[PDB]
């Protein structure tokens, strides 16, 4: 029952971090930098997801 | 009307004092600042804070001494009109001054000593740089010449350009003419680099100096009066364009900055204006060099890693660049690296003059002290630029 | 960088679009059915105190087979002048392509997709299928 | 083990959250675009982490 | 013994959170990052002191 | 059970501590005010984490 | 938006004071008794090398309960002629009173008076008293 | 062995740590962060490398 609402909680995870890479589009090279962290904090989601 | 005021007459003399008391009172709290760091900050709680506020107002009274002894640039400006619209009218020609940033200001003691270098220049240029209208015309370029002496402050330094739009330094005739003499120069050198080989002895702007400029002085002794003010020089001239000289004046010449490293015990200074980068290098970035001599990679360009305890020969350095640090250094536009064992930090010591009691050895410039009470030896940046030119 | 993209998959093919003009990515919430739609619109949701209508672009291409389970998720936009939803079947992931990424549109009699073709990403193997989103929905078929 | 390795990943996942929340509130009103998102990233990384 | 320090410095912490805070809006808009860290920092104190 | 909390509670707090030390970094002398204040708060975490 | 004040707690009652007139905050420090002078008025403690005099508000109100302890906070203030701390029990919370926050002084008999006080603060079941600390300390009793 | 590692990487960590400190003050202000950053990193490996 955990496990299913993790993949849940990961899920979800993916959707606001994947929203944070689109608001940082919008500043160009000055949002660089969640670029980079929104990349891993998605890519970590993904990573707790499937595991 | 915005504001007046007045102004009371006070001999240079009394002027001149205050620099004397204020300069050791800047000196004496330097070292007594160092000293309050290194110790506990118990004692020395309220101390440095108090520095702090003391550090900063120790420099506003020395600057506003140096303020009140300085002399708007419009009153050195005000004499190159007499030799710009005067000679202009006898040789034929015609010749329009231009200054810019009159506002600035310099210290009375280098205008009783930088006119007649300036002087000089202005008349090379109504000579030898700019040519007759007629001449002008023929190429494209206007009749009416364009002479500008631009001025402006800089931080703790003082910007003097002499911009003209005159027929141009020549670069074939400096380089046969510095290559003559024995001057190392290339053709890979631009316009501009070219352009500063002409502090060459008895040699300015044209190779008849004696027999044309009336006065024994020129680029040679141009440059030997900036070194005894502490000043620079520079040069962006050519061909077919015009001519430009910059001349630098610095403002207080007491204090040093550079960085504090450890070699072993003993403990060295190196200058901050010439260390450019740091790290560790590993075994993916040292390769050899003829001569039992190695190389380090920054960024394509192997570079030549000099051990600094060789040249004072220290006994259980890191000879292996792996444990200690390298720094890259730069001096006369050539970078060049340098092997310590550990740095410490940036530090404005105070430089001391070892020729008061000895003389200049090699590899060493200047000297300080430290908090202790240990002597720091400063390294000299120009003696390491020719060591590796030898290996 | 280049040009930022938002790259999202419909099943098998794969279509990129402007990211900026991306709002917020949500799941597949509620929609009203409107019978006077045609079958490629599926109906309009509440956001924001703003009638978005949801649009199923995997539908419009006429694919095999459409799912709508958890899976399935919807990307907000914004043209602007209206807010407009797009149904898409899982995000990707964001990516920055090149002028030399990026390939012209293809050639033939038909328009066909080339009204919004802006380009084709030819990300070496992957390929990109890079549609403009203004003139995606503001065409005579979407309009 | 591989709750150990999702309890890193979990707890990962808040620090890089925090510090994108931190910066984002650092200064400025822009800053809510990747506050409201860092926020909620940092709330699923700890439903995750404890979980 | 020892719980009634942690119960004194829990108290004390929810004062240099407090004050950090304070400091924080007085200084506008460069202020606001240390409001956030400030605001959940206090919590941790308030949780801490009742625990 | 509570002390277990209390550790994790300390633990966090020195965390948010941390980042403000650091944003009190990156701002210069704009930010002397907080490092004491947040070196402090995370001294305190340290004697609770500690004790 | 509304104005802000810094809250503080004063053993069992609550006042408040303008956020821009303190400087900061620091525990209770050693002061130095002056000759002759009020008892509400502990002494001076320096700061900075600033002599900055320490006055207990919780004194001068004149409050019948008095309580000392090791947690004791000191707000150090920046007013636009001097520069005098106050002793507090422990800060409260800072607000954002509003326009209908702030209300009046009371009409009966209170600790200060109407020209020392700017104001009431509400803000839910705890009613604040605003001081206005400005003009006390720069009043004609402490010149 | 592996502590003669450990000691050896730390080490290099704690070299490696120092130069970024001494490259960030070297920048001026656009090196503040970088500069308690890079101070706290070689601490933690002299701690690591002592323990």
């Amino acid at each position: 029952d955990i496990i299913s609402v993790i993949d849940g909680i990961a899920f979800q995870t993916n959707i606001l971090a994947l929203n944070a890479a689109v608001e940082a589009a919008r500043a160009g090279e000055q949002g660089r930098g969640f670029a980079v962290v929104a990349g891993e904090v998605r890519n970590l989601a993904q990573r707790s997801a499937q595991a | 009307r915005s504001n007046e005021s007045t102004s009371i007459r006070v001999a240079v003399e009394k002027v001149d004092q205050l620099i004397n008391l204020v300069g050791e009172l800047v000196i004496t709290q330097s070292m007594l600042a160092q000293r309050s760091s290194e110790l506990d900050p118990v004692n020395h709680g309220d101390l440095i804070t108090s520095m702090g506020q003391l550090q900063r107002n120790a420099r506003d009274l020395q600057e506003s001494v140096m303020s009140i002894r300085m002399m708007p640039m419009e009153y050195v400006f005000s004499r190159y009109p007499r030799l710009v619209r005067d000679l202009a009218g006898k040789l034929g020609k015609q010749v329009e001054l231009t200054l810019v940033g009159s506002s600035t200001e310099l210290d009375k003691s280098l205008i009783e000593r930088i006119i007649d270098p300036l002087t000089h220049l202005v008349r090379n240029s109504l000579d030898h740089g700019i040519e007759l209208p007629e001449k002008r015309l023929a190429a494209g370029k206007n009749s009416v010449g364009n002479l500008i002496l631009s001025a402006e402050h800089q931080g703790g330094n003082i910007c003097i350009e002499v911009t003209d739009d005159g027929a141009g330094l020549n670069r074939e005739r400096i380089l046969a003419k510095a290559a003559s003499q024995g001057l190392t120069v290339s053709e890979n050198m631009s316009d501009d680099e070219v352009a500063m080989l002409i502090f060459a002895p008895g040699f300015s702007t044209a190779e008849q100096v004696t027999d044309v400029s009336g006065r024994g002085v020129g680029m040679d002794v141009v440059k030997r009066n900036i070194q005894k003010m502490g000043g620079h020089v520079e040069i962006q001239s050519k061909q077919g364009t015009g001519t430009t000289i910059r001349i630098l004046l610095p403002l207080t010449l007491a204090i040093l900055d550079g960085m504090s490293v450890r070699v072993a015990d003993e403990v060295f200074i190196l200058p901050l204006n010439a260390v450019m980068e740091s790290l560790q290098p590993r075994e993916a970035d040292l390769h050899p060099l003829a001569g039992g001599e190695r190389v380090l990679e920054v960024r394509g360009e192997y570079l030549p890693i000099v051990e600094l305890w060789k040249v004072f020969n220290v006994a259980g350095a890191k000879t292996e660049a792996t444990q200690g640090i390298v720094v890259i250094l730069q001096s006369g536009g050539r970078r060049y690296a340098l092997l310590v064992d550990q740095l410490i930090g940036q530090h404005q010591v105070v430089v001391k003059n070892l020729e008061s009691n000895y003389r200049k050895v090699p590899g060493i410039s200047a000297a300080t002290i430290l908090g202790d009470g240990s002597v720091a030896l400063i390294v000299d940046v120009s003696a390491l630029q020719a060591i590796n030119r030898e290996q | 960088s280049g040009q930022e993209f938002l790259v999202f998959t419909l099943g098998d093919e794969e279509y990129g679009i402007d990211i900026l003009k991306v709002q917020e990515i949500r799941g597949y919430d509620q929609v009203t059915r409107i019978a006077n739609t045609p079958a490629f619109i599926k109906g309009v949701t509440n956001l924001r105190g703003v009638i978005v209508p949801i649009v199923d672009l995997r539908i419009k291409f006429s694919q095999v087979d459409v799912d709508y389970n958890d899976n399935t998720v919807v990307i907000v936009l914004n043209l602007g002048q209206r807010v407009v939803g797009i149904v898409v079947d899982g995000v990707s992931d964001v990516l920055s392509l090149t002028a030399e990424q990026i390939r012209p549109a293809p050639e033939f009699a038909v328009t066909l997709s080339t009204e919004y073709l802006t380009g084709l990403g030819a990300l070496g193997d992957r390929m990109l299928i890079l549609v403009n989103i203004e003139k995606l929905l503001n065409s005579e078929e979407m309009a």
